[PDB]
């Protein structure tokens, strides 16, 4: 078994960092002057957790980790080859380059799910 | 997206100090491998070996299994991704078939079945394995000539005669006039000494508005000649334009 | 042919730079120093029996010790805890009665003005009408006159109504750790020759910091962690002279400070329930609070430091040293607390030097003692240090300096003007980051029909 | 694309309001005198969110949006035709009329899931 | 004292004349009509509204 | 608005010893008998920085 550790694959190649995806999710939750400090932090924890979980829910995924969708890769989103990415780059690098167009993709991945559900049922 | 620096090298006898260095810029120095290759006029392009700066694993060709040693240095960061390192190579047992330019070239990407295949190349350091002694360059100025009377185009340059070994560098105005430059190869005479020429093409209307300083630098002899090329020509087909 | 499709990824190792609301951590042994809440912990979560660090291999991140937040955070926190500890304690609002003072009982040596004073005053009793004639002694710094034959008043009565610290709490700096909430991270730069700013080559990740104790002092950072290889200096702008030059040590220079006078604590009741803890008579000889530092060790460490100055000011230059220019006690002297009293120690003795390089002995130090402190810009409070009964001796490591600099040659002067730098001394290794595990990527995959 | 907005389909016909179901779910979470106010509100947000999410979980659905079940429509729950509802009524109207019998249906939709799971496995 | 600082008034600099308020008569004489116009829609088409 | 109101005055200065008896006169003027004198000029005993 390969267990580099929490965030241990932040500097490894993105393909190699796909191998460790359960460790980061595990420790994300980690379930009177000091009291207000501690409590405030402990609320922002569950809020930061439930925002990303909410998104992962309304994209139809709901299922933890890698999830596919039928959205086409608009090549203008940093056009490189696949071997040019998953054998080379790291996730910080990657999300930096994609950071510009990220929000648009989050918006698109919203709407397509819904129609699927709707007419899927019916 | 960065360019790799390659270190120019001295002519050397069958025995003398031998090393060539290579610098880097604009990439993460410890991901990509480092491949070495040498092109001689007798045996073609031959791969020598490669080494990774992160691990240190060198795989050499059996043709260099016991006479070449490769080395890498430590990385000096700039930002969170880019960095700046270096790497040397010392090829011992200097035979004459080693005469000829040679290079550095790093790997393509960090993982896969093609981790190290050389994607990004360097500038080129040139050897001359020779017992023959060093010789300085005779830098003569070449007179401008008419390339087109109707279009108003001429040409002027410098002539580097009788130097050994290869190469000799030739610049212009300490690096100001690079447009229109054409440097020709050096031929080796029947004696052991080379000779090349060089000519930049500039318009005929520029006489007292631009200074032309050909800077011939020869490193093995430690000489820098700064010749001033005259913008007044001697061709009877260009005199019609002045 | 193939067209790429976005795929959604959870738990991707991607963070972003940010700040947040951090929280303490105490050693399990520390919750057994009970002493009725030694200042911080009473309510703090224990530290992990099995702490871990994860070395982020291949990772590079750009620190900035000056543009940190846990320094601003820690500094405001120490203040908050400070006022919170004094909210329930005893206020000296009727202790501004006029005082009648004399110099202390001795064969005065005219040169010494008499560091203490013996004073009678009228105090209210457990009943609002009847009053007393109690006597107490005060240090020279606490009192100031108005001109009967002679008189005095406390120096705090014209600035702010003060509160006495309960003599129940302790001021001991215990190792406090700063841990991050869930979905957050703290990055530890494991680089020996780290000058605080820029890309740290080898970075590790940790939830909580190593035990950092709140040792608060000026011109001298005490009891902290030394540098690993060479005494490396840290400064925002080495060129801009107006910026303090934080210096970290490689060897802990040893300092022994005491106050020899065996003392009296007479509990003067100014009722009801309120109990002023006055000083009483003196038991034994009279001789001030002093500090001892081995001359040889310091004469060697100073060389080790100037050796690292020349890497900033030319291969061959001359570095002189002088004492503070001018200002309050908190700035020009070695303000610190040890065992319950607040020393202000002259720093002129150590800074005697001039650097020309291209047996047993000590350098004794002369400290004044204060009780009514006004620490901090004006936001600590004014607080009466309850007098300590007995002889107070403490041994400490010195781990750094807070220097300043004044163009033939250049001289250095001790600063320590602001208290945030004290935290920036040991808080330079750490930065805070948000965890954002929503990694979208392309792959050759379509969702099922 | 049709994006009327958050709650924009509250007055449209229920069939038409089925078209916009991702927008309302998106903005539901929206991830010292003032401090206690703000914080209290921010807790009741995640509580109101996790109650409905808990229900949507223990009905076996778990999957956001429209979800089917094998419960028979007891006609006494405001018997109208289908064309009489999904071409005519609006969701406020609807939940008003169904509000009476709502709780019973929530109770039934509980128990049937469990048996399904149990014997489904086994 | 201590620290407590009452901010008293001191002597007066200049003449004495109270605090006053100014409202244009015409504008108010028009707005009041605009308001009574909306009272009559509550108190009969033709009534008298004193102030 | 009330909560914020008291919260803004909790750390400020209390006038509990400002209830000392006052000795007042009408203000410095050529009094016009009709006006009673809207202000008053008053001496009082106040505690100093010392009790
Ligand atoms: C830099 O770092 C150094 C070392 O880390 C530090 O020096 C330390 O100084 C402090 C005080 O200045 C020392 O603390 C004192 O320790 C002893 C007793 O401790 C031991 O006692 C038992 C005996 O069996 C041991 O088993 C046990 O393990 C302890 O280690 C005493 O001299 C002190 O006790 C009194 O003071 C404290 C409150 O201030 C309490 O710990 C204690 O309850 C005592 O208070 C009592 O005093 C009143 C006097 O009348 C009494 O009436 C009350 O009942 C009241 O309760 C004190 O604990 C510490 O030992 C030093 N370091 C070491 C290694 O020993 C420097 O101070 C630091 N630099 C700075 C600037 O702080
Ligand atoms: C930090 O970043 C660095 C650089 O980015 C990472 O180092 C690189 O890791 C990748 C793997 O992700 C390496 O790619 C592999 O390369 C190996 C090595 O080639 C073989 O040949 C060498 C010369 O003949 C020999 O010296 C090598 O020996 C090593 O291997 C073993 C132990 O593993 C042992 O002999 C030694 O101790 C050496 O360590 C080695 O035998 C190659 O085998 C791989 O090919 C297989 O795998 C790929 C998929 O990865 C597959 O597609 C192929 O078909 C084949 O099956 C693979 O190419 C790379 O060489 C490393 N170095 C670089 C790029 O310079 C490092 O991993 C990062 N750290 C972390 C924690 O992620
Ligand atoms: C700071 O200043 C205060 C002043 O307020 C000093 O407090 C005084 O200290 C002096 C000592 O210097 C005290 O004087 C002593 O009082 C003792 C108690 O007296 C009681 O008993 C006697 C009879 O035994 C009665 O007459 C009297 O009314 C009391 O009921 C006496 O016993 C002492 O006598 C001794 O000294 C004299 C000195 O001449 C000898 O001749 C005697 O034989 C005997 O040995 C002495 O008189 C005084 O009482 C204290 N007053 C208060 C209010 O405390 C502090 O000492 C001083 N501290 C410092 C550090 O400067
Ligand atoms: C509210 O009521 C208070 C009363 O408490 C008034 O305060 C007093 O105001 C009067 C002015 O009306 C002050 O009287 C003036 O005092 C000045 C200062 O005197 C000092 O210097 C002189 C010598 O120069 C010394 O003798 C004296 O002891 C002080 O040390 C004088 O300079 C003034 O003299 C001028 O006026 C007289 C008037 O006859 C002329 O003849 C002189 O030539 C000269 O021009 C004058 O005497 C008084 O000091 C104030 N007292 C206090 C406690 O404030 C407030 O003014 C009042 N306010 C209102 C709005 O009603
Ligand atoms: C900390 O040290 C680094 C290098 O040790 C400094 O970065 C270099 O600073 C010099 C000038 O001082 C520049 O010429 C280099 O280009 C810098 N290198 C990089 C990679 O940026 C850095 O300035 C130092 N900072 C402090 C505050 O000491
Ligand atoms: C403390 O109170 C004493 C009484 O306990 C006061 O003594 C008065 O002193 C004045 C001189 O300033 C005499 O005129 C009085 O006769 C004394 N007795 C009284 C007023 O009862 C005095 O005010 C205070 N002494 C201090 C502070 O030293
Ligand atoms: C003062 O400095 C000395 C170093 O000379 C410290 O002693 C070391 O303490 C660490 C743990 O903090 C141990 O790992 C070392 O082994 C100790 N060294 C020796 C020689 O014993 C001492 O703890 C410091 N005191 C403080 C910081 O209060
Ligand atoms: C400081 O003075 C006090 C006296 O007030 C000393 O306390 C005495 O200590 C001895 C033994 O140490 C006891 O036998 C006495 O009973 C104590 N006297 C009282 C009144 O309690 C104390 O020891 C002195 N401190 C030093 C360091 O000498
Ligand atoms: C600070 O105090 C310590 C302890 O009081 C001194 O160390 C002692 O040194 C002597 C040698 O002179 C040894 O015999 C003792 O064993 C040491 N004590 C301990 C506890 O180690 C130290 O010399 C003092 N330093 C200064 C500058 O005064
Ligand atoms: C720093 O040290 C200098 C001595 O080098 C002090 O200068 C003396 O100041 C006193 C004032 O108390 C004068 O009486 C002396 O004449 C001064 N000596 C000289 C040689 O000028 C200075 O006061 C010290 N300042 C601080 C803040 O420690
Ligand atoms: C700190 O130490 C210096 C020197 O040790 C003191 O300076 C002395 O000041 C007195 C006057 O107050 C002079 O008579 C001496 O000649 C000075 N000494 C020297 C060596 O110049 C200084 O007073 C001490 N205190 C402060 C607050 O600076
Ligand atoms: C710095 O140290 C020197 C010597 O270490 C002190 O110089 C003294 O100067 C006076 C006259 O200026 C001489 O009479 C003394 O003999 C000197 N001292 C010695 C030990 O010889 C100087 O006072 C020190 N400065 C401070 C501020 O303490
Ligand atoms: C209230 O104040 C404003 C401004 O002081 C007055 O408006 C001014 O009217 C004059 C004409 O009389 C103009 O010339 C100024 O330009 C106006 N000033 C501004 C800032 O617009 C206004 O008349 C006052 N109203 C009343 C009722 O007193
Ligand atoms: C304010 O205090 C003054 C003293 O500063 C007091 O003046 C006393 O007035 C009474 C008459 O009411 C005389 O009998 C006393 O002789 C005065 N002097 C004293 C008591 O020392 C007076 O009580 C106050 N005056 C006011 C409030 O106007
Ligand atoms: C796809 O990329 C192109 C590249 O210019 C961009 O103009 C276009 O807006 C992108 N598609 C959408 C839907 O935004
Ligand atoms: C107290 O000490 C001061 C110090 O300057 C001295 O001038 C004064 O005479 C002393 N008073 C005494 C001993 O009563
Ligand atoms: C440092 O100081 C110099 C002059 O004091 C100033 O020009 C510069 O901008 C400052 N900051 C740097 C060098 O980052
Ligand atoms: C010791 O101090 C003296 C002056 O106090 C200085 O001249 C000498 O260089 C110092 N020794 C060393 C080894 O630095
Ligand atoms: C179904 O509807 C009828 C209509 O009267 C009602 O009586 C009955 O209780 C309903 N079924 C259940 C299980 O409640
Ligand atoms: C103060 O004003 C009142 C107002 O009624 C008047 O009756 C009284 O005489 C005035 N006192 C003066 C001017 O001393």
């Amino acid at each position: 078994a390969v267990f580099l550790g929490f965030l241990g694959a932040a500097g490894s190649t993105m393909g190699a960092a796909s191998m460790t995806l359960t460790v980061q999710a595990r420790n994300l939750l980690s379930g009177t002057v000091w009291g207000i400090k501690q409590l405030q932090a402990r609320v922002l924890a569950v809020e930061r957790y439930l925002r990303d979980q909410q998104l992962l829910g309304i994209w139809g995924c709901s299922g933890k980790l890698i999830c596919c969708t039928n959205v086409p890769w608009n090549s203008s989103w940093s056009n490189r080859n696949l071997s040019e990415i998953w054998d080379n780059m790291t996730w910080l690098q990657w999300d930096k380059e994609i950071s510009n167009y990220t929000q648009i993709i989050y918006g698109l991945l919203e709407e397509s799910q819904n129609q699927q559900e709707k007419n899927e049922q019916d | 997206q960065g360019q790799l620096v390659q270190s120019g090298a001295e002519l050397k006898k069958p025995g003398a100090s031998v090393k060539i260095s290579c610098k880097t810029s604009g990439y993460r120095f410890n991901f990509y491998h480092i491949n070495w290759i040498r092109q001689t006029a007798g045996r073609g392009p031959e791969w020598m070996g490669w080494i990774s700066p992160y691990s240190g694993d060198k795989n050499l060709a059996p043709a260099f299994q016991d006479r070449v040693i490769m080395t890498t240095d430590t990385e000096v960061p700039v930002t969170s991704f880019t960095s700046t390192g270096a790497a040397y190579m010392e090829i011992r047992n200097l035979k004459f078939d080693d005469t000829g330019t040679y290079f550095c070239a790093k790997g393509l990407l960090r993982d896969g079945s093609s981790t190290w295949l050389p994607y990004l190349w360097g500038q080129g350091t040139l050897l001359t394995v020779s017992s023959a002694s060093t010789k300085g360059p005779s830098v003569f100025p070449l007179a401008p000539s008419s390339k087109s009377t109707s279009g108003g185009t001429a040409a002027l340059g410098c002539l580097v005669k009788d130097y050994f070994p290869e190469p000799v560098t030739v610049s212009w105005n300490s690096g100001a006039l690079t447009s229109g430059v054409h440097t020709f190869p050096a031929v080796l005479q029947s004696s052991g000494l080379y000779s090349l020429s060089s000519v930049v093409t500039v318009p005929s209307s520029s006489l007292g508005t631009q200074t032309y300083i050909c800077n011939v630098n020869h490193k093995p002899s430690n000489t820098k000649v700064d010749k001033r090329v005259e913008p007044k020509s001697c061709d009877k087909g260009l005199e019609v334009l002045f | 042919a193939e067209n790429l499709w976005v795929t959604v990824y959870y738990g991707v190792p991607v963070w972003k730079d940010a700040e947040t609301t951090l929280f303490c951590a105490s050693d399990a042994k520390a919750y057994e120093t009970e002493k009725h809440n030694v200042w911080a912990t009473h309510a703090c979560v224990p530290t992990d029996p099995n702490p871990q660090e994860i070395h982020l291999e291949n990772v590079t991140e750009e620190f900035n010790m000056w543009k940190n937040n846990m320094v601003e955070q820690m500094h405001t926190d120490i203040i908050s805890l400070w006022d919170q500890s004094l909210k329930p304690c005893v206020k000296l609002t009727p202790l501004c009665v006029t005082l009648q003072c004399t110099n202390v009982t001795n064969n005065i040596t005219d040169d010494m003005r008499g560091e203490m004073k013996n004073c009678s005053f009228n105090m209210t009793t457990e009943l609002r009408d009847k009053k007393q004639k109690v006597y107490s002694l005060f240090y020279r710094l606490d009192v100031v006159q108005i001109n009967s034959n002679k008189e005095y008043r406390l120096i705090n009565c014209n600035t702010s109504a003060c509160t006495q610290a309960c003599p129940k709490v302790s001021f001991e700096p215990i190792p406090i750790h700063y841990c991050a909430p869930a979905g957050f991270a703290i990055l530890k730069c494991k680089d020996k020759k780290f000058n605080g700013t820029g890309p740290c080559p080898s970075v590790s990740t940790v939830q909580c910091t190593h035990g950092i104790k709140p040792v608060v002092s000026t011109q001298l950072l005490l009891n902290g962690s030394l540098a690993e290889e060479e005494v490396m200096i840290r400064s925002e702008n080495i060129t801009n002279n107006a910026k303090n030059i934080l210096v970290q040590f490689n060897t802990p220079v040893q300092i022994n400070c005491t106050r020899p006078m065996n003392m009296t604590r007479k509990s003067i009741r100014i009722g009801p329930g309120q109990a002023f803890y006055a000083l009483g008579d003196i038991i034994g000889d009279i001789r001030q609070a002093h500090c001892n530092v081995s001359k040889a060790t310091w004469n060697e460490t100073l060389g080790k430091v100037v050796k690292q100055l020349r890497k900033h000011f030319g291969n061959n230059t001359i570095i002189r040293f002088a004492n503070s220019s001018g200002g309050d006690l908190e700035v020009t002297t070695h303000s610190f607390n040890c065992g319950g009293e607040f020393f202000y120690c002259n720093t002129s003795g150590l800074f005697n030097s001039t650097w020309i390089s291209n047996s047993n002995d000590s350098i004794t130090l002369p400290c004044r003692i204060k009780q009514i402190i006004n620490m901090w810009q004006r936001i600590g409070q004014c607080m009466y240090a309850p007098p300590i009964q007995g002889v107070i001796r403490c041994v400490s490591n010195i781990t750094g300096l807070i220097l300043t600099r004044d163009s033939t040659t250049e001289t250095f002067r001790p600063g320590g003007g602001d208290m945030r730098d004290n935290w920036r001394s040991e808080l330079y290794k750490y930065k805070v980051v948000k965890i954002e595990p929503l990694g979208v990527a392309p792959t050759r995959c379509k969702r099922r029909v």
